[PDB]
């Protein structure tokens, strides 16, 4: 309610100004699929605020550091073998 | 009204999906899905799940989908159709007007809709549970079990995920 | 499976134009099916070759149906025979005619009948014994 | 001598078929040995000893 | 069918029960067509590779007779062990359900009135 | 001696489909090693025209050169 | 059953349409195919929130970084069928005949 | 490939499948066919030829569209009991659903267009790949829900699969695509009698791969994919055509090959189930089989084939390639028929 | 251990050994213009590997024991039958010209074979990519007809696409009057009576097409025999070029593998040389073929693999 | 008349030309990824609709 009465607000200020100012006068790829790949991976650490207040957080921090390290190590395959070196 | 919010935002949804199903442009399908992709998190907002919803935001319709348009903008033809351009188009949309009204009319007067699923056509407020949640948030922690239960789905998920990065390469390397 | 229900529930032989209606209705249900394929495996040129394509199956196999159907229930009480597997091989035979003449060639409605008539005395055949094509796992 | 290039298998992988004799005597004698435990087992738990 | 029978130890080729079984003798003639399947896979092996067939690295021989002998000799011993289980098992059952397994009367064929068709 | 095929009856196997019909009648065979031959240039070497609108190019600098995208 | 659940199921079998007919371009049927997991995602969600079961939220984070990885490999065989053919039309994709 | 990159993409969709057959919930064997998918595409563009590009594209497409249908089967399972174990379906539309989406992932009905056309595209090698271990993990699940399949739905989708198997396969002339169309003669068999006792069903798998590894690695020993290509193999490599004669006979199903091994058994199976009419069209079917088998055995060994002054030159250097496991696999699909009640054991 | 995979895995790496003494420097030219000649003093110059020009009887010098083998046995074709009579109806004309692709297929394969395991630069005369100026020759003479060159430039697209071509090509175009000027002296009876206009018909088939469809591949540098006998500036062009404008000096290790993985097999290479397509002229019947096949098996060493054969003395055979 | 007219045309050449006509039918397809879907659709819809499979 609240949160849609702003958002509705902001469109009309949005689309009553515009209006006042229209009437009254393969690496491009590669860098998508890379960014893509590394994102899907971003979220899966995002719950890990909550995630660190488990109480079982040892196990926790074998799997939260795992993520990263594949994170690192996806990338580090990526950069060997050329990867983040986009065609030139 | 507002009772009706979420059934609202679910008809938007639909007619979201008819944008691209009907495959326009690409640029214009996936605009189609950008707006169904908006509504759906709000169907999901409703229903609490804040996080799971703002992941379609973030992940999908600012993650995947933007790559998804980013594709279609540097490929596709030099004469991209404009909406109306082929009677198809067009026919396929006003094909998905014509399914979702009879049903939302058959679902809003007989409210004994069985099509493949037998589902009664009550109010979407009618099927909230009760109780107190406490202090802690049902959603958010769930999916922080990632890391206290979700023990074989990080060992798989990430796997195939470094996969993912390995078989993109392989792909995309041309030999 | 109420459409192919229609044809057992009424009596062999007994109301021939109950029997001509739901048997015929089977073949062109039936036409419906394989049209749609045709069309899908193998496109026309354009909507109206799509519908000339379904025009020609269609009719053929609503042909088939009725006359099926017809010659099975008048031959039936006509000889008195309602449990004779002959009232079937005569109408697979009238359908095998019905097809020869439908695309015009005399050998492949000899064939048509022999086929017809041989399978449609097999489906009577299972029909008075307890046949099951779709058995349940009994084991 | 015949051919130019000492051929791949024309002399004998010394290591490879005296591991190969190794399985198949390893192989047998645990089957003779199996065959007893078993024998002798099934002997007992029967009854018949 | 077994696949959940009381007491399933998963990937078990061998379970403890089978042990209770008379283990199959050395001289079973399936054990020894085990032996001869070796040998013609020997004969194949020497055949594809351009090979003098029979006098041709006769260690290789050996080594497929062995294997196929003792992957066999263990093959019998779960197949006989799950030909006795399904007997087993079956035999428990008729005793547990008597009067779904009734037993015939004595009718001797002096009373049974088999018809007689001529013949011509 | 014992009769063997002959090429008449090896083209008779050596067609794109055993049995001809005139949908299939125009079907070339593979290629044999699997190679479908490559089509022409695929490239979008635009020629950027620098110069007469761009303070980037200083002023009346009309530049022509063709670029795989970003590689002159 | 609430009908939110029908408009999501109806938006499977639209998108299930969409993806099987085809009209002329490979970038559509990927974007069909993306709305086949996303009314996935929120009929998951919807009965998962509704249920609260707790650990089956796991399977709506799970279910569409999966089905991302259909983008990660659908995307890339098109712009190949691209640099090839040029236009990534299905028409185009008719070399294997036989 | 990089020989160790070309290994991971192997046994990643190894394990793919192994994920499916130990998974005791439904999102982990979804997780599988994910993996099992995301490796097999790089697998079939190994070469990088557009044949590859187009076979990896229609595969990547079926097996994505029958992987989401899984996903709302198990959705429509969950959301009318709220159960994520693999057990019995509890509501019809879920059951039917799930049928046709694991049926493409296979591919035995309709759903078959792909199948012939992705291994026509791709290398050899994968193809025994695609043609044998891609079909253990639809099949695991298959053998897994059998107590609710559909006997309907399933034995339908069996038929049609044996029949376009059958009758295509007269007409096609790449070897690799005859291969295929064998592939989806044989799937029908044991799609067949999955509802009854998958027993059989892993039995006529278990036979059916045995005779396909055979049948391809002696295929690429012959590095021919066409019929003429392997006629031409009698005069270099006359072992090669007998062997490729026998392994012809065994798949074709003529006793006391092992190609009897699953037909008798299913035969005999369904016969206890009181359908009789069934086993004898697709053991009549069945023939249609083995004419192209028949023709492929004319052509390579039977009857010699005219050759080229060129393979003089082939004759005077040996082959390089070990061709792992292909002398165990010959004699383990030709002469185990006597070893039939060694099918209790799977059981 | 050979260069199977798991050899690549734990060590070898071909571009180790590579330098920029690596190339595969091809000596062509016209008919006795001493490219065998040049060839060889440029690969004694650079101690490079010479390779003799690809006859027919090549192939034999490659396997068994290095003794030609009876031309039915080996090719079924010979080249003095061909130029003593080329329109003979035995098709000698096209079995000699696609044996001898063939055996310049086999040839270029043994060269590419040891520049990638030895790293040392490689030399041969003629090329696969440079025999098409004989049948081309062999065409507008009458020698042939249309079907021997749709099948010589099929197998050409389905064997050479996979050869890149050489680092540079050297070319030493003696005119054809003086090539005329030195035959009568060679005074072998079956080449005297070459068509002048054959001779001429392979100069000029190398000039507009070999030189340009290799110059945008590769460095075309050409002489003549007064350059011959002064192979001390035929070699410091080589020094001077920079092995520019070549898909050979940009390939990385992962191709190079996939090269030797080709090479190491044989018959991989030969595969596609032999082609179901039936040409009347080259295609061996049932009966002959068999025949020659018997013929071929009952040679020695050639019964089984090699080091299979105790006929040769091949002893620990019941143990190999 | 009889032998090798009649009696080899109705058993096995009837049937051989059958399977001809059959086996046309089955492999002459169109490579077409629209066309496959589409009749993937149809099957689908036919499935959940008119095979009767679901009651
Ligand atoms: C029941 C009875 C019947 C079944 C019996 C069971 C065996 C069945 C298979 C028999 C053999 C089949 C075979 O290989 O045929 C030759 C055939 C052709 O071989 P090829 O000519 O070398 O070509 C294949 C590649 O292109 C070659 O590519 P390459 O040149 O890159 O060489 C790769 C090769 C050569 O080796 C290397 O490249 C070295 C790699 C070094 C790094 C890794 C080191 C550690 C490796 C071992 C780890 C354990 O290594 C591998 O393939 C490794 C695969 C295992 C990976 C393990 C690690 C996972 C983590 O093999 C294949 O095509 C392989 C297909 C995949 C395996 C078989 C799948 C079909 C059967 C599935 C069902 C099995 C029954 C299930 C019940
Ligand atoms: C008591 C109950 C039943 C009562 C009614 C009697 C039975 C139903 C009616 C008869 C059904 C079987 C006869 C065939 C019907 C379909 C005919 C058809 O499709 O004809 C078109 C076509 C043949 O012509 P075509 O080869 O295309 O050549 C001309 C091209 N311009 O077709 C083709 O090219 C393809 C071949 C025909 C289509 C495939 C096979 C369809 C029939 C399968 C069995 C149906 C059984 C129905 C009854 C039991 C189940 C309810
Ligand atoms: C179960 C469905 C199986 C569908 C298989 C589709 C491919 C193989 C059949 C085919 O291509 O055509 C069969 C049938 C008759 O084809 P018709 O219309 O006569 O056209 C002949 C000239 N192309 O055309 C069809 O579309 C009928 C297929 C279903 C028959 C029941
Ligand atoms: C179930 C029914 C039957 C099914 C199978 C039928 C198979 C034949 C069907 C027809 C096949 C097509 C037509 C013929 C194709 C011939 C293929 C071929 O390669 O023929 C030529 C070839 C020449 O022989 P070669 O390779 O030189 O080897 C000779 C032996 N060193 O020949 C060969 O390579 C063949 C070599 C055969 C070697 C046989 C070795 C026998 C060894 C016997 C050992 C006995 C031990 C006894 C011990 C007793 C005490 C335990
Ligand atoms: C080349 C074509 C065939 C040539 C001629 C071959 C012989 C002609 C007859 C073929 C018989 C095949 C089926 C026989 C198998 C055993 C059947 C049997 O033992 O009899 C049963 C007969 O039952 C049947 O229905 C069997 C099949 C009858 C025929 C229908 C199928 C066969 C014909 C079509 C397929 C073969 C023709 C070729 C088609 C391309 C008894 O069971 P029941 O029906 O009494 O069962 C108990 C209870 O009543 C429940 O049913
Ligand atoms: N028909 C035919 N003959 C060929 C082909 N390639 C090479 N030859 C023959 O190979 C033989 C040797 O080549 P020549 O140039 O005469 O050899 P040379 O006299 O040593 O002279 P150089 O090559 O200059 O050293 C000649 O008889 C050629 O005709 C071909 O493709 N076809």
């Amino acid at each position: 309610m609240n949160i849609m009465l702003t958002l509705l607000t902001n469109v009309t200020l949005a689309s009553l100004l515009v209006l006042i100012a229209f009437w009254l006068p393969m690496k491009f790829f590669l860098v998508a699929i890379t960014f893509l790949l590394f994102d899907l991976e971003i979220a899966l650490l995002l719950p890990l605020p909550w995630a660190s207040q488990t109480n079982n957080l040892k196990t926790m921090l074998t799997m939260a550091l795992f993520l990263l390290i594949l994170l690192a190590a996806s990338l580090a395959y990526e950069w060997t073998q050329k990867g983040l070196e986009w065609a030139e | 009204m507002t009772m009706y919010i979420a059934f609202i935002l679910s008809t938007i949804f639909v007619i979201g999906f008819v944008g691209f199903s009907s495959k326009p442009s690409p640029i214009y399908g996936g605009l189609g899905l950008i707006v169904s992709g908006g509504v759906g998190c709000g169907i999901v907002l409703n229903f609490g799940g804040s996080f799971l919803g703002l992941m379609v935001f973030l992940i999908y319709l600012g993650g995947m989908l933007v790559v998804f348009g980013y594709t279609t903008a540097m490929a596709t033809e030099m004469y991209p159709e404009v909406w109306v351009s082929n009677k198809t188009v067009f026919g396929a949309f006003v094909s998905g007007l014509m399914m979702e009204f009879c049903m939302v009319y058959y679902a809003l007067k007989e409210e004994e809709v069985e099509i493949i699923f037998k589902f009664n056509g009550l109010g979407d407020w009618v099927i909230y549970d009760t109780g107190d949640s406490g202090f802690f948030s049902e959603e958010a922690m769930g999916i922080a079990a990632l890391y206290s239960y979700g023990t074989w789905l990080v060992i798989v998920t990430g796997w195939s995920l470094l996969i993912g990065v390995v078989v993109i390469m392989e792909i995309t390397r041309g030999n | 499976k109420t459409l192919l229900h229609k044809y057992s529930d009424i009596p062999e032989g007994t109301e021939c134009h109950r029997k001509a209606y739901a048997s015929t209705s089977i073949g062109g249900a039936t036409g419906l099916i394989v049209s749609a394929y045709s069309i899908a495996l193998k496109p026309p040129a354009s909507f109206l070759e799509g519908v000339a394509r379904t025009g020609r199956y269609t009719f053929t196999s609503a042909a088939i149906g009725a006359i099926f159907g017809l010659t099975s229930c008048i031959s039936a009480q006509v000889r008195e025979k309602p449990d004779d597997p002959l009232n079937y091989f005569i109408g697979g035979c009238a359908g095998g005619l019905t097809l020869g003449a439908r695309t015009r060639s005399y050998g492949i409605g000899a064939a048509a009948c022999a086929y017809m008539g041989l399978t449609a005395a097999l489906v009577k055949m299972g029909q008075l014994e307890g046949w099951q094509v779709f058995a349940e796992p009994k084991v | 001598k015949f051919y130019i290039r000492e051929p791949p298998h024309g002399s004998p992988d010394w290591l490879k078929v005296g591991l190969t004799l190794g399985t198949s005597v390893f192989l047998w004698i645990y089957l003779i040995k199996q065959h007893k435990e078993d024998v002798l087992e099934y002997k007992r738990r029967n009854g018949l000893e | 069918m077994m696949s959940g029978r009381p007491g399933r130890v998963p990937l078990q080729f061998l379970p403890n029960e089978a042990r209770s079984l008379p283990p199959p003798k050395l001289t079973d003639p399936r054990l020894v067509y085990m032996g001869f399947l070796g040998y013609c896979s020997g004969l194949i092996d020497n055949a594809i590779r351009r090979r003098p067939v029979v006098s041709a690295g006769l260690h290789r021989q050996l080594l497929y007779v062995t294997s196929f002998v003792f992957f066999g000799y263990y093959l019998l011993k779960r197949q006989d062990y799950m030909y006795a289980l399904r007997d087993h098992d079956m035999f428990a059952y008729v005793k547990s359900h008597p009067e779904d397994f009734p037993e015939k009367d004595k009718k001797t064929y002096g009373e049974i009135l088999e018809e007689f068709h001529p013949v011509r | 001696r014992q009769w063997q095929p002959d090429v008449e009856w090896a083209e008779q196997f050596g067609g794109a489909v055993m049995y001809p019909t005139k949908e299939t009648a125009h079907w070339k065979p593979p290629p044999w090693n699997d190679v479908d031959p490559p089509k022409d240039t695929l490239v979008s070497n635009l020629t950027l025209n620098f110069g007469p609108q761009h303070p980037a190019a200083h002023g009346v600098l009309r530049l022509v050169m063709e670029l795989s995208g970003e590689m002159v | 059953m609430p009908l939110v659940y029908m408009n999501i199921i109806m938006a499977f079998a639209i998108a299930l349409a969409g993806l099987l007919m085809y009209r002329s371009h490979l970038m559509s049927s990927l974007l069909c195919l993306e709305g086949m997991m996303l009314s996935l995602f929120i009929m998951s969600t919807l009965i998962i929130l509704n249920t609260h079961f707790t650990l089956a939220n796991m399977m709506p984070i799970i279910l569409l970084v999966f089905a991302a990885c259909e983008a990660a490999l659908g995307l890339s065989l098109l712009v190949m069928v691209s640099n090839t053919y040029g236009t990534d039309y299905v028409q185009n994709l008719n070399l294997l005949q036989c | 490939m990089n020989p160790i990159i070309y290994t991971t993409l192997i046994m990643t969709v190894m394990s793919g499948t192994m994920l499916v057959m130990i998974s005791s919930h439904w999102l982990l064997i979804w997780i599988g066919f994910e993996m099992n998918l995301l490796a097999m595409i790089p697998v079939l563009m190994k070469n990088f030829n557009p044949r590859a590009t187009e076979a990896a594209t229609k595969y990547f497409l079926t097996q994505a569209t029958a992987s989401m249908m899984l996903m709302m089967a198990i959705i429509i399972n969950l959301l009318y009991s709220g159960q994520w174990t693999i057990t019995k379906m509890f509501n019809p539309v879920a059951m039917t659903m799930m049928t046709m989406a694991l049926a493409m992932k296979l591919g035995l009905s309709p759903f078959h267009f792909w199948v012939p056309e992705v291994t026509q595209g791709i290398s050899l090698q994968a193809g025994l790949l695609l043609l044998t271990w891609q079909k253990l993990a639809p099949l695991s699940v298959l053998c897994q829900i059998s107590q609710s399949i559909n006997p309907n739905l399933m034995l339908t989708m069996a038929m049609l699969s044996i029949l376009i198997g059958g009758w295509g396969g007269l007409n096609q002339t790449q070897l690799r695509k005859i291969m295929a169309y064998s592939s989806i003669a044989h799937m029908g068999w044991m799609t067949a009698v999955l509802p009854y006792n998958t027993t059989m069903t892993i039995l006529n798998l278990l036979i059916y791969i045995t005779m396909t590894l055979a049948m391809f690695m002696l295929l690429i020993h012959s590095s021919a994919t066409t019929t003429l290509s392997l006629s031409h193999t009698w005069n270099k490599m006359p072992v090669i055509t007998s062997l490729m004669m026998v392994t012809l006979l065994s798949m074709g199903g003529l006793p006391p090959l092992s190609g009897f091994m699953p037909k008798w058994m299913i035969i005999q199976e369904m016969t206890k189930n009181e359908s009789i009419i069934m086993p004898t069209l697709m053991a009549m079917t069945a023939l249609l089989n083995l004419y192209f088998y028949m023709r492929l055995a004319y052509s390579s060994s039977l009857t010699m084939f005219p050759s080229t002054n060129n393979m003089k030159m082939k004759w005077q250097f040996e082959h390089t390639k070990q061709m792992k496991l292909l002398p165990t696999m010959i004699v383990l699909s030709t002469l185990v028929l006597p070893m039939t009640p060694a099918l209790s054991s799977l059981n | 251990l050979q260069y199977g995979p798991l050899a690549f895995v734990l060590g070898e790496r071909t571009t180790r050994k590579l330098t920029e003494t690596s190339k595969v420097i091809t000596v062509d030219g016209n008919i006795c213009s001493g490219k065998g000649r040049l060839a060889r003093e440029i690969a004694e110059k650079l101690g490079l590997r010479h390779f003799p020009e690809a006859g027919i009887h090549y192939a034999d010098s490659t396997t068994g024991d290095g003794k030609p083998l009876d031309v039915q046995l080996s090719g079924n074709c010979s080249l003095e039958k061909f130029y003593d009579d080329p329109k003979s109806n035995d098709g000698n004309s096209y079995r000699l010209q696609s044996w001898l692709y063939a055996s310049r297929l086999l040839q270029y394969a043994d060269a590419l074979e040891h520049l990638l395991s030895t790293g040392q630069g490689v030399v041969l005369e003629r090329s696969i990519y440079s025999d098409f100026v004989f049948l081309e020759a062999m065409y507008r003479q009458g020698f042939i007809r249309k079907q021997c060159v749709e099948h010589y430039n099929e197998v050409k697209k389905v064997t050479a696409c996979e050869y890149l071509p050489p680092h540079v090509v050297v070319y030493v175009d003696v005119p054809v009057p003086e090539i005329q000027s030195r035959i009568q002296k060679k005074g072998n009876p079956h080449e005297m009576k070459i068509t002048a206009a054959y001779l001429q018909d392979i100069e000029n088939a190398y000039k507009k097409t070999f030189l340009p469809e290799m110059s945008e591949k590769c460095e075309v540098l050409q002489y003549s025999a007064r350059e011959a006998e002064d192979a001390e500036k035929v070699v410091e062009d080589i020094e001077y070029l920079k092995c520019d404008k070549g898909p050979w000096p940009d390939q990385d290790d992962r191709t190079f593998h996939r090269l030797r993985m080709l090479v190491q097999n044989k018959l991989e290479v030969l595969n596609y040389t032999t082609i179901p397509v039936y040409l009347p002229e080259i295609t061996i019947g049932a009966h002959q073929s068999d025949r020659v096949f018997q013929k071929f098996t009952e040679l020695p060493g050639r019964k089984y693999s090699p080091g299979y054969n105790e006929d040769v003395g091949d002893k620990w055979i019941w143990l190999k | 008349l009889l032998d090798l007219i009649w009696l080899e045309t109705i058993l096995p050449k009837t049937t051989s030309f059958i399977q001809m006509k059959m086996s046309i039918m089955v492999s002459n397809q169109k490579g077409l990824i629209k066309l496959y879907f589409l009749s993937f659709l149809i099957t689908i819809m036919i499935s959940m609709t008119l095979f009767n499979y679901h009651e």
